[PDB]
């Protein structure tokens, strides 16, 4: 009747094993299915557990099912940044139950990359061909560092993302900040979040 | 597989539209869902078989038919702003395992006035000399701003080749006017290369953003170009400096 997924959001350092829970109030189910959804994309099926099953596996993914208790657990071994996505759980009725499935609200998962050699710095990037905006890049910080929003009206700070320079087996975090080509150097934009005291701020 | 069309759509309030769903797996069961922020997936209509149709949780304002096994059309006779959502079609064999197969989704935005639709402005910002000296790496930033709705796809192309290595794009765009439901959006992306690669003047970097907007049939009475589906791009060339 009702599907509950907890935690609603999970943040963890890469390498850690993960546990995602799915609960349903009606034990009379035909099956349970787990899906993955990337931002702005569709639903990719991960595992399908039939009422007659108690466990299903696929690579680092494995899910259990306890119909009587109305529970299913998805385990993700040695998590990786690429596992970041929203995980959805759904159950379908049995014995002529309208076949109508019920979906949980999902668990938003973020697996942070391990940054071997943090080198936090804020850099100003010029031109768009000149006369456009003022853009700054906060980069190479450890994954524990959080980027908050600025207290200024004409200033924007993006969420952080990790890029991977494959050839060099090098990963780095970064967040972008910008304003409107005027009385405000963008390096000042980040002075609202907690950042390393040794962060490099070249002019 | 399951194929739904269109993938993106903008409608003016009152306009009619049909979201198509086709599957070639001989699946007897087909259904439609709408997904809204924190609202989860809500069943709108479902069909247990050809010729059979039943309403779901939020059938209000939607019409479906199932004359054939392969198709399950979702029709909006008179689009309303509240119907702005992401629509998903899913199918499965009648009994079997119960495994559901989802389509890629259809992002629909219904607006009272199309004048609120804006294409993105795109700019590329070149690597900081300080970053180059400090890390021997060079990060380019692409900024797409002022667009609405949030129906875009950003990609980087280096010397004509689409690249994924050394790139990352914001998972979600940000609102330029936070309090507004129809705020225009901004999206950023980074492309990081070695300083030596950026220093080669022969290397060409292109950031392009595909924006899904109006059809070249919608009425447009603004003193600006009709915001139709298009690609907006910006580029840069490496420099020895």
């Amino acid at each position: 009747q009702e599907v509950t997924q907890i935690p609603a959001a999970l943040s963890v350092p890469e390498g850690e094993n993960l546990v995602l829970n799915c609960s349903f109030t009606d034990s009379a189910i035909y099956n349970l299915q787990w899906f993955r959804q990337d931002p702005g994309k569709g639903l990719t099926s991960l595992l399908l557990i039939q009422s007659s099953q108690r466990e299903q596996t696929s690579g680092r993914l494995n899910a259990s099912l306890d119909k009587s208790s109305g529970r299913s657990t998805l385990y993700i071994a040695a998590s990786q940044p690429g596992d970041s996505a929203t995980y959805l759980c759904a159950v379908r009725p049995t014995s002529g139950g309208s076949y109508i499935p019920t979906f949980g609200r999902g668990t938003s998962l973020i697996v942070h990359p391990y940054i071997q050699n943090p080198d936090p710095a804020v850099y100003q990037l010029r031109r768009s061909k000149s006369s456009d905006k003022s853009v700054c890049l906060f980069t190479d910080f450890d994954s524990q560092t959080n980027v908050s929003q600025s207290k200024d009206s004409d200033v924007y700070i993006t969420d952080k993302c990790v890029l991977d320079m494959r050839s060099m087996d090098f990963k780095s975090n970064s967040a972008v900040a910008w304003s409107n080509k005027s009385d405000f150097a963008c390096a000042n934009a980040f002075n609202n979040s907690i950042i390393p005291e040794d962060t490099f701020f070249p002019s | 597989g399951v194929t739904q069309t269109p993938k993106f759509q903008v409608l003016k309030t009152g306009q009619s539209m049909t979201l198509q769903c086709a599957q070639d797996m001989n699946h007897e069961y087909m259904s439609w869902y709408r997904q809204d922020p924190g609202m989860g997936l809500r069943l709108i209509h479902y069909s247990v078989g050809a010729g059979i149709t039943d309403q779901g949780e939020v059938p209000n304002g939607y019409n479906v038919s199932r004359s054939t096994t392969e198709d399950f059309p979702l029709r909006l006779l008179s689009a309303a702003p509240s119907q702005t959502s992401v629509y998903f079609c899913a199918s499965s064999y009648v009994g079997n395992t119960g495994e559901l197969f989802f389509g890629e989704g259809s992002r629909l935005t219904v607006l009272e006035d199309l004048k609120n639709v804006f294409p993105p402005e795109v700019a590329v910002f070149e690597p900081s000399e300080a970053e180059i000296s400090h890390t021997q790496k060079a990060t380019l930033v692409c900024l797409a701003t002022g667009f609405y709705p949030d129906h875009v796809e950003l990609s980087w192309w280096v010397n004509g080749k689409e690249v994924h290595s050394g790139v990352c794009t914001d998972p979600q765009p940000l609102k330029e006017q936070p309090a507004l439901n129809d705020s225009r959006y901004a999206l950023s992306s980074r492309l990081r290369v070695s300083a030596t690669f950026w220093q080669d003047p022969r290397n060409h970097f292109r950031c392009q953003v595909q924006f899904y907007g109006l059809s070249e049939n919608d009425e447009w009475t603004q003193d600006r170009a009709k915001p139709v589906t298009q690609i907006v791009s910006a580029e840069a060339w490496g420099r020895a400096d």
